[PDB]
C-alpha cells in the first residue's frame, strides 16, 4: 500500500497494524525476510524497517488501468528525451 | 500410363480392433494398401505414391515416393489408437500432394473409412467442393463397415464427380470375411 | 540449456533468397527450413540453411504439412559436401510466433533433440536485430496447472567468420556510413536504445489496454512481471544518488577539460608553424 | 509572379506609345505564355497595313515560342496574308530557309575526313568516324564522303549499320520536300534483303529529318512501327517516332509506344522510354509519370531502366518546382 | 552474332558469400562449383545462386567426383522453388588473382558447347580484403576480328590486370562486367546485419573501469607532454628533408596526445550522456 518514495515504515506503525507490541516487530520482519516474502534491512537505532521489494499480487481491472496511466507517463518522458536528442544532435547525425 | 500421385489415407483408429474383418481390419487394410500401391506402381513405373493417417489428429508417414517398399515398411508399427478425422487428413493429404515432385502428374487420394466420420454434411461437401476446383479425385473405400453405406460419404464422391465426372469413387465392401484386396475391383482397374 | 546462438550472415541472406523465391511462385505467407549449424559447449553456431517444401492451411492451426523425407534426402546431401554441419534447428520467416510452431519443433526434435528455433523477420518495421531465438521447454505452473510445452526466449547475435565479413562489407556499398566516433556512438545508441524502449512500452501498453477494456483475459505472470519492472525503476532524488552523480560528473569534466586543453594547445602549435611557413615562402618569393 | 507582373507592366507601357515596340511586346508575352495577346496583335497589325510586322513577329515566335504556344496562336488565327503567316509560324518557312543556307554555304574540308579514315583501324573508330560525318555534313544534304568509300562502309555490321542508315537522317536535317523518297532509294527494297539494323536506321533517320516537326511523318511512322515486327525495326522506329513526335502529346502515339515498351523487350524497351519522354515532354502528364516510374519499379532490363530514366527528365522538363515531388522520390 | 561489350552478369549476395566462403576454406586448392542463373535477354547473365559439388584434388589440380550430386541437386532444389539452371562455373584461383588457365579453358569449353553464353568466375579469396572482393568473369574467344562488338562505354572501364594479360586475358577469352543488384529485403538485411540490441545502447559502463582507464590515459599524456615539450624545442634546429625521417622508429608526442585526447573525449561525453539520459528515461 505504501507508495515507493516512501516505502520506510516504522515500529509503532507495524505494532499497530498487526497488533503486536514493538518489540515482536524485529522477530515479525526478520521472519518475512527469512521466508522472502519482502525484501529490505532494519533499522533499531531509528526504529525503521526500508522494504525496497514485496511480494507479486493479483491486481484487478481498476490497478490494471492505474499502471497503464503510469506506462503512459514514462512512455512520454522517453519520447521528450528522444526528441530532445534528435535535435539538438541533428548536425552530427543526419 | 497415366501419371498419378496418389496419397493413401490409412485409417489407424480404434475401430480397428474389429475382427469382423478377416484376421483384424488393420492387416486386412494393410493387405488392401499393399495392393493398391502395387497396382500403381505396376500401372506407372514413374508413378508415385505416399502414405498418411488418420488418427488423432493426422500423421504423415512418407511423401510422394516412386517405390513402395519403405511404404510398407513404415506401415508395420500402425498400431491402432485415437479417434479420426477425415476433414484434417484429407486437406493434409491435399497440400501433400499439392507439394508435387513433378507438376505434370495427376491427383489422387484413396481413403481407408473404417470407422465413423464425425463431420457434419456441410464441412464435407465444402471439401468436396474446394477439392473439385482444385482437380482432385478421392477414391473413398467404405471399411470397416461402422456404416457400410452412404455415411456422408456418397455425398462428397457425387459431389466430387458431379456432372458425369466420373472421376471420383466409392466402393462399400460388406463385413464378409473375405479379403478386401479380394474386393476391390473397380478403382484399381476400371478407375 | 542454450547460452547464446550465432547466425551467420549467409544463414539470414538465404532465408531471405527462399522467401523471396516462394513468394515468387505465389500464394504463401509465411516460409520455413532447417538450421545446419555446429555446438560450441553452449554457444550455438548457426552456419548454413535448407529449404524445405511446407505448407499450411490459413484457417485451421492443424493442418500443416512438412516434406520430411525431402528434409532428411537434402540433410544427406549436405552431409555428402560439408561433413562437420548437422541439424541444429528450424527457423521460419513468420513475423511472430505461430500457433503449429510447438508441432513442427516436435517434429524436428526426431531430427536434433535440442532443437532451436530462429524466427527471420524479413520484412522488418522496427529498429532491431531480425533475428529471435526460441527454445522448448515445459512449464509448470501453479494455478495453470496442466504442464504446457512454451517457447522461451534465448539470446540471438550475428557472427561472421572471415571470408563472410569481406564479402558482406564488400556488399554494403549501399549506405557506408562508419564515424565510430561521438556520431556513431550518438546514432547506434541513445537515439536508438530510446525509440526501442519506446516501442517495447508501446507494445505493453498496448497489452494492457487491450486487458483492462476486456479483449484478452489477465495473466498474473504478465502483471507480476510489470510489479517487479515498476518495483525496479530507480529513484533519482535522493541526495546521496545526487551527491555522488554530481561527483562523477566533476571528475568526467575535469578529464574532458584537461583533452580540451591539450587540443587548444596543440591548435595554437599548428597556427604558429603555418604562420612560419607562410612568412619564410613569401621573404623567398620576395 | 513578381516577374511575370513586371513584364505585364512593361508589356502595358509598350502599347502606350507613339510606335510600341511589339516585338519586345512578343517576347514578354511569349515569356507569360498568352498566345492570346499575340494573336490579338497580329489580327491588328493584319487589319492594318503592317505586313511586315507580321512577318518578323511571326518569324521571331516560331525561332523562341514553344509548340504549344505556336499551336494556340495558330488556332487562333484560323478561328491570302493569314495562309502565308501561318505557314511562317507552322515553321516550313523558316526550315527551308535554314535548309538553303546551309546547302550554300558547306565548307567542309574532306581531307581531314581522309585522315581519320585512314587511321581507322577498329569498328569503335569506324562507328566514331561515321558518327563525325555526319556531324560535319548535318543539314548539307551531301554525301560525298559516303558515296566515295561505299566500299569502306560496307565494314560496319550490327548496330554500327544502324548507325551508319541513320547518319543519313542527320546529314539530311528539314530536307523534308522529299524525304520518304529520299530514304527508300538509300534503303532498296528486295535489294539484298534482310537488314533489320538498315530498315531500323532508315525510320530513325525519318524522324531525325523531321526531328520537333512532323506532320504525315508521325502517321506514317506509326503504322510502320504497329506493322513492325523485328525489335531492331521496333526499336528504330520508337526512336523516330519519338523524334518526330516530340513535343506533341499525341494519345495515340503515347500508347503506341506504352504497348511497345511493356512488350518487356531491352532493346525495344530503352526506345520505348525515351519515346515516351520526348512525346510528352513538358507535359506533367500524371499518367505518364505513373506508368513510366511504375514501370522502371517492376522491369529487370537495365537499359529499358535507362531508357526510362532518361524519359522521366524529359517528361518533367521546364517545370521547376512542379518536380519537387518526383525529385525527391527518385532521388530516395 | 555480336555479344556486346555492354553485357553484365548479375551476381547475388548468396551467391557472392557461398563462393568466397568455400574459396577461402579451400585455400590451397581450386575448389569449384556451379552457379545457377537465367539468361535474361543479350545483356544479362543473371547468377541467383551457387551450390558446391563434391570434387577431391591435389594442390595442382581439382576434379568433381559424381554427376548425380549435381543432377540430384538440380532436382531437389527445384522442388523447393529454384528452377534456374546451370549457367556457368566458380572455381577459386587462391593468390594467383583471376584468369583462366588450360584446364579452365577446356573446362568453360565444354560448358560453352552445352550452352552458348556460359560463363566462368574466379574468385582469389586470400586477395580480397574487407572493402574489395577480387572477382571476374570470362568466356571463351573462338580461333578467328574482334570477339565482340561495342556499342556503349560500359566494356572499357576496367583497365584489365598485368596478371590476367600476362595468362591470356584478350587473348584466349574476354572479360565480362559484374554487377551486384540486390533487392530491397536483401538491402534491408545487409543493413540490420550490424544493428546492434537497443538496451546495449543505453547500458552504461562500470564507473570503477571507467575512472581507471581515465587515471591511466592521463598519466600517460603527461610523460606525452613532457616528451611534446622537448620536441617543440626542436623543428628548428632541423633540415627541411630531417624533419620526416626523424619520425622514423622514435614516438610522436603530438600525434599520440591527439589520438588519447580524442578516446577521452569521445568516452566521457558519453558517458555523461548515457548517464542523464537513463537519469530521465528511468524516473
Ligand atoms: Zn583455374
Amino acid at each position: 500500500t505504501r507508495p515507493a518514495n516512501h516505502r520506510q515504515l516504522t515500529f509503532e506503525e507495524i505494532a499497530k497494524s498487526a497488533k503486536i507490541t514493538v518489540n515482536e516487530v524485529e522477530l515479525l520482519v526478520m521472519k518475512a525476510l527469512s521466508v522472502g516474502l519482502v525484501k529490505g534491512s532494519i533499522d533499531e537505532v531509528d526504529k525503521r524497517v526500508h522494504m525496497t521489494w514485496v511480494q507479486p499480487r493479483v491486481l484487478d481491472l481498476q490497478q490494471i488501468k492505474g499502471m497503464k496511466d503510469r506506462l503512459e507517463f514514462w512512455c512520454t518522458d522517453v519520447k521528450s528525451m528522444e526528441m530532445l536528442v534528435e535535435h539538438q544532435a541533428h548536425d552530427i547525425l543526419t | 500410363m497415366v501419371l498419378e500421385s496418389t496419397m493413401v489415407c490409412v485409417d489407424n483408429s480404434e475401430y480397428m480392433r474389429n475382427g469382423d474383418f478377416l484376421p483384424t481390419r488393420l492387416q486386412a487394410q494393410q493387405d488392401a494398401v499393399n495392393i493398391v500401391c502395387h497396382s500403381k506402381t505396376r500401372s506407372n513405373p514413374e508413378n508415385n505414391v505416399g502414405l498418411i493417417t488418420l488418427a488423432n489428429d493426422c500423421e504423415v508417414l512418407t511423401t510422394l515416393t516412386p517405390d513402395t517398399g519403405r511404404i510398407l515398411s513404415k506401415l508395420h508399427t500402425v498400431q491402432p489408437k485415437g479417434k479420426i478425422t477425415f476433414c484434417t487428413g484429407i486437406r493434409v493429404a491435399h497440400l501433400a500432394l499439392k507439394h508435387r515432385q513433378g507438376k505434370n502428374h495427376k491427383m489422387r487420394i484413396i481413403a481407408f473409412v473404417g470407422s465413423p466420420v464425425e463431420d457434419n454434411e456441410k464441412d464435407l461437401v465444402k471439401l468436396a467442393k474446394r477439392l473439385k476446383k482444385e482437380k482432385v479425385n478421392v477414391d473413398i473405400i467404405n471399411f470397416g463397415e461402422e456404416e457400410v453405406n452412404t455415411e456422408k460419404l456418397t455425398a462428397f464422391v457425387n459431389t466430387l464427380n458431379g456432372k458425369d465426372g466420373t472421376g471420383s469413387h466409392l466402393v462399400t465392401v460388406p463385413p464378409g470375411p473375405s479379403l478386401a484386396d479380394a474386393l476391390i475391383s473397380s478403382p484399381i482397374l476400371a478407375g | 540449456a542454450v547460452q547464446k546462438v550465432v547466425v551467420h550472415p549467409l544463414v539470414l541472406l538465404s532465408v531471405v533468397d527462399h522467401f523471396n523465391r516462394i513468394g515468387k511462385v505465389g500464394n504463401q505467407k509465411r516460409v520455413v527450413g532447417v538450421l545446419l549449424g555446429s555446438w560450441q559447449k553452449k554457444v550455438l553456431d548457426v552456419s548454413n540453411s535448407f529449404a524445405v517444401p511446407f505448407d499450411e492451411d490459413d484457417k485451421d492451426d492443424s493442418v500443416w504439412f512438412l516434406d520430411h523425407d525431402y528434409l532428411e534426402n537434402m540433410y544427406g546431401m549436405f552431409k555428402k559436401v560439408n561433413a562437420r554441419e548437422r541439424i541444429v534447428g528450424w527457423y521460419h520467416t513468420g513475423p511472430k510466433l505461430h500457433k503449429n510452431d510447438i508441432a513442427i519443433n516436435e517434429l524436428m526434435k526426431r531430427y536434433c533433440p535440442n532443437s532451436v528455433l530462429v524466427i527471420i523477420d524479413v520484412k522488418p518495421k522496427d529498429l532491431g536485430l531480425p533475428t529471435e531465438a526460441y527454445i522448448s521447454v515445459e512449464e509448470v505452473h501453479d494455478d495453470g496447472t496442466p504442464t504446457s510445452k512454451t517457447f522461451e526466449h534465448v539470446t540471438s547475435e550475428i557472427g561472421a567468420e572471415e571470408a563472410e565479413e569481406v564479402g558482406v562489407e564488400h556488399l554494403l556499398r549501399d549506405i557506408k556510413d562508419t564515424t565510430v566516433g561521438t556520431l556513431s556512438q550518438r546514432i547506434t545508441n541513445q537515439v536508438h536504445g530510446l525509440k526501442g524502449l519506446n516501442s517495447k512500452l508501446l507494445d505493453i501498453r498496448s497489452y494492457l489496454e487491450k486487458v483492462a477494456t476486456g479483449k484478452l483475459p489477465i495473466n498474473h505472470q504478465i502483471i507480476y512481471q510489470l510489479q517487479d519492472v515498476f518495483n525496479l525503476l530507480p529513484d533519482v532524488s535522493l541526495q546521496e544518488f545526487v551527491k555522488a552523480f554530481y561527483l562523477k560528473t566533476n571528475d568526467q569534466m575535469v578529464v574532458v577539460y584537461l583533452a580540451s586543453l591539450i587540443r587548444s594547445v596543440v591548435a595554437l602549435h599548428n597556427l604558429i608553424n603555418n604562420k612560419i611557413a607562410n612568412r619564410d615562402a613569401e621573404k623567398k618569393e620576395g | 509572379q513578381f516577374r511575370n507582373k513586371v513584364l505585364r507592366v512593361l508589356v502595358k507601357i509598350y502599347m502606350n506609345l507613339e510606335k510600341p515596340d511589339f516585338i519586345n511586346v512578343c517576347q514578354c508575352l511569349i515569356f507569360l505564355d498568352d498566345p492570346q495577346a499575340v494573336s490579338d496583335i497580329l489580327e491588328k497589325l493584319v487589319k492594318e497595313d503592317n505586313l511586315l510586322m507580321a512577318y518578323q513577329i511571326c518569324f521571331d515566335l516560331y525561332e523562341s515560342a514553344s509548340q504549344q504556344f505556336l499551336s494556340s496562336v495558330i488556332q487562333n488565327l484560323r478561328t491570302d496574308q493569314t495562309l502565308k503567316m501561318i505557314k511562317i509560324l507552322s515553321g516550313e518557312m523558316a526550315i527551308e530557309l535554314h535548309l538553303q543556307f546551309l546547302i550554300r554555304n558547306n565548307n567542309t574540308d574532306l581531307m581531314i575526313l581522309k585522315n581519320t579514315k585512314d587511321a581507322v583501324r577498329n569498328s569503335v573508330c569506324h562507328t566514331a568516324t561515321v558518327i563525325a560525318n555526319s556531324f560535319m555534313h548535318c543539314g548539307t544534304t551531301s554525301d560525298q564522303f559516303l558515296r566515295d568509300n561505299l566500299e569502306w562502309l560496307a565494314r560496319a555490321t550490327n548496330w554500327a549499320k544502324f548507325t551508319a542508315t541513320a547518319s543519313l537522317g542527320v546529314i539530311h536535317k528539314g530536307h523534308e520536300k522529299e524525304a520518304l523518297q529520299l530514304m527508300a532509294t538509300y534503303l532498296p527494297k528486295d535489294t539484298s534483303p534482310g537488314s533489320a539494323y538498315q530498315e531500323g536506321g532508315g525510320l530513325y533517320a525519318l524522324g531525325l529529318i523531321h526531328a520537333n516537326h512532323g506532320g504525315d511523318i508521325i502517321d506514317y511512322l506509326l503504322n510502320q512501327l504497329k506493322n513492325a515486327s523485328n525489335d531492331i525495326v521496333r526499336h528504330g522506329g520508337s526512336l523516330g517516332l519519338g523524334l518526330a513526335a516530340m513535343g506533341t502529346a499525341r494519345q495515340d502515339v503515347y500508347d503506341l509506344l506504352k504497348t511497345n515498351l511493356y512488350q518487356d523487350d531491352a532493346v525495344t524497351g530503352e526506345a520505348a522510354g525515351l519515346a515516351l519522354g520526348l512525346v510528352m515532354l513538358g507535359s506533367k502528364n500524371a499518367q505518364a509519370i505513373e506508368d513510366m516510374v511504375g514501370y522502371a519499379q517492376e522491369t529487370q532490363h537495365e537499359k529499358i531502366l535507362r531508357g526510362l530514366a532518361v524519359g522521366i527528365a524529359l517528361v518533367m522538363y521546364g517545370r521547376m518546382e512542379e518536380a519537387d515531388a518526383l525529385i525527391e522520390s527518385l532521388c530516395r | 552474332p555480336a555479344v556486346d561489350t555492354a553485357e553484365q552478369v548479375y551476381i547475388s549476395s548468396l551467391a557472392l558469400l557461398k563462393m568466397l566462403k568455400h574459396g577461402r576454406a579451400g585455400v590451397p586448392m581450386e575448389v569449384m562449383g556451379l552457379m545457377l542463373g537465367e539468361f535474361v535477354d543479350d545483356y544479362t547473365v543473371r547468377v541467383i545462386d551457387v551450390f558446391a559439388m563434391p570434387q577431391s584434388g591435389t594442390g595442382v589440380s581439382v576434379e568433381a567426383v559424381d554427376p548425380v550430386f549435381q543432377a540430384k541437386m538440380l532436382d531437389m532444389l527445384k522442388q523447393t522453388g529454384r528452377p534456374e539452371m546451370v549457367v556457368g562455373w566458380y572455381h577459386s584461383h587462391p593468390g594467383f588473382g583471376c584468369w583462366l588457365s588450360g584446364v579452365d579453358i577446356n573446362t568453360q569449353q565444354s560448358f560453352e558447347a552445352l550452352s552458348e553464353r556460359a560463363v566462368a568466375v574466379v574468385v582469389d579469396p586470400i586477395q580480397s580484403v574487407k572493402g574489395k572482393v577480387v572477382i571476374d568473369a570470362f568466356r571463351l574467344i573462338n580461333a578467328n576480328h574482334e570477339p565482340r562488338q561495342t556499342t556503349s562505354n560500359l566494356g572499357h572501364l576496367n583497365k584489365p590486370s598485368i596478371q590476367a594479360l600476362i595468362h591470356g586475358l584478350n587473348r584466349h577469352y574476354y572479360s565480362i562486367t559484374i554487377n551486384y543488384r540486390k533487392n530491397e529485403l536483401e538491402q534491408k538485411m545487409l543493413l540490420n546485419l550490424h544493428k546492434k540490441s537497443w538496451m546495449e545502447g543505453l547500458t552504461l559502463q562500470d564507473y570503477s573501469e571507467h575512472c581507471k582507464h581515465n587515471e591511466s590515459v592521463v598519466k600517460e599524456m603527461l610523460e606525452l607532454a613532457k616528451n611534446y615539450n622537448k620536441a617543440v624545442e626542436e623543428e628548428d634546429k632541423m633540415t627541411p628533408e630531417q624533419l620526416a625521417i626523424k619520425n622514423v622508429g622514435k614516438q610522436d608526442p603530438k600525434r599520440h596526445l591527439e589520438e588519447h585526447v580524442d578516446v577521452l573525449m569521445t568516452s566521457n561525453i558519453v558517458q555523461c550522456l548515457a548517464a542523464m539520459l537513463d537519469t530521465v528515461v528511468f524516473k
